[PDB]
């Protein structure tokens, strides 16, 4: 069972092809499972103070990878914790901040397999000495009026399971189309279809229903699980519920269509 | 053989502007005051320098 | 003004120097070798296992 994400109501006549369009781009799945769980945390600084100054990509780090400092000069100057992914801390350290280092830094984490990303901005204003060095909040970020000529630390720590390597059951995208018929309860609804990112497909009901009740052929290649119900019978009414699950990422989406069928007179 | 890119000049009417560096190869910049651009339609700005 | 020096090629050892010119006060000059990078040119011969 999947928690409520989208609920909808549909109405159609018997003998017509219904389309209960369930889709989730986050259910898109990569055929390559070679350490697909790669995480890249990188720091991007834009020096808005120096007019229109090209932003500098100071440092990259990859879970199961090195902390490559982009420019040879910044080596040593830019530092990120080596256990960053292990503990979730992705803060930066500038060993000796100077006027050249001033600007809005931005840490960005990217998860390839889930095709997910996050990021937060932190400003670094360089003041000559300690008489004007402090920290404050501008409204969307933390700003550090840093001590020129001394180490300054720009904080960001993402305390979430998505950015940690603890075992996650290596789950993959799965989908369950059920149909709570009139008088039936949800989560007991007779299963209509079952799909997995590996292409596993299961159909339910009489073969004619399976022919009429069918999900697209390349569901997970598109993140689509639209359910076609050809030549609707009035018994094909009820609450159709598509439960989309990806336990490795935490996806627990529910997409529901209350398809009530009608007949002529 | 190369080719010089000559992008349209950034004109500010009755205001002030400053140069900004870029990452393009051989990037060169320069500002000029007192400009008074004209076109087939006529003046594109209206203030005396 | 152009001014030359010989600096030891060792990281984390700042070198101090001046620049002498008549009519101007001396200006300090600090040189630091943050990090070296010796990269050679190579060609792949073959691969075994």
């Amino acid at each position: 069972s999947s928690s409520l994400v989208s609920e909808s109501v549909v109405s159609l006549a018997a003998g017509t092809q219904a389309v209960l369009r369930c889709q989730s781009p986050r259910m898109v799945w990569t055929q390559d499972r070679l350490n697909d769980r790669q995480r890249v945390v990188h720091w991007d600084v834009y020096s808005t103070y120096y007019g229109d100054n090209k932003m500098e990509r100071l440092c990259d780090m990859y879970s199961a990878g090195d902390q490559r400092v982009y420019s040879s000069y910044n080596q040593g100057r830019i530092f990120m914790p080596q256990n960053a992914f292990t503990d979730g801390n992705f803060s930066l350290v500038i060993k000796d901040v100077a006027e050249s280092d001033g600007g809005i830094y931005s840490c960005n984490l990217h998860h390839h397999y889930c095709h997910l990303y996050e990021t937060v901005k932190i400003q670094l204003d360089v003041t000559k000495k300690a008489k004007a060095a402090k920290e404050y909040w501008d409204g969307e970020k933390a700003v550090i009026v840093a001590l020129e000529g001394s180490t300054v630390m720009l904080p960001c720590v993402n305390r979430n399971q998505i950015w940690t390597e603890r075992h996650l059951e290596e789950a993959q995208q799965v989908v369950h189309w059920d149909r709570q018929l009139p008088g039936v309860s949800h989560d007991r609804a007779d299963r209509l279809l079952d799909l997995y990112a590996s292409g596993e497909r299961r159909a339910y009901g009489p073969p004619f229903l399976r022919d009429r009740v069918s999900v697209n052929t390349n569901a997970f290649a598109r993140g689509d699980f639209s359910l076609r119900i050809d030549e609707l019978e009035r018994a094909d009414e009820g609450i159709y519920s598509c439960h989309l699950h990806h336990h490795y990422c935490g996806l627990h989406e529910r997409r529901v269509f209350h398809l009530q069928v009608t007949e002529p007179a | 053989k190369f080719h010089t890119v000559v992008p349209s000049p950034q004109v500010k009417c009755c205001g002030s502007l400053e140069c900004k560096a870029s990452s393009k190869a051989d990037y060169t910049c320069r500002v000029f005051g007192g400009v008074y651009p004209f076109m087939w339609g006529g003046a594109q700005c209206f203030c005396d320098s | 003004f152009e001014h030359a020096t010989t600096v030891p090629n060792v990281p984390g050892i700042p070198y101090k120097a001046l620049v002498e010119r008549a009519g101007y006060a001396p200006l300090n000059l600090e040189i630091t070798v943050v990090s070296s990078e010796l990269t050679p040119s190579t060609n792949k011969e073959y691969v075994t296992c």
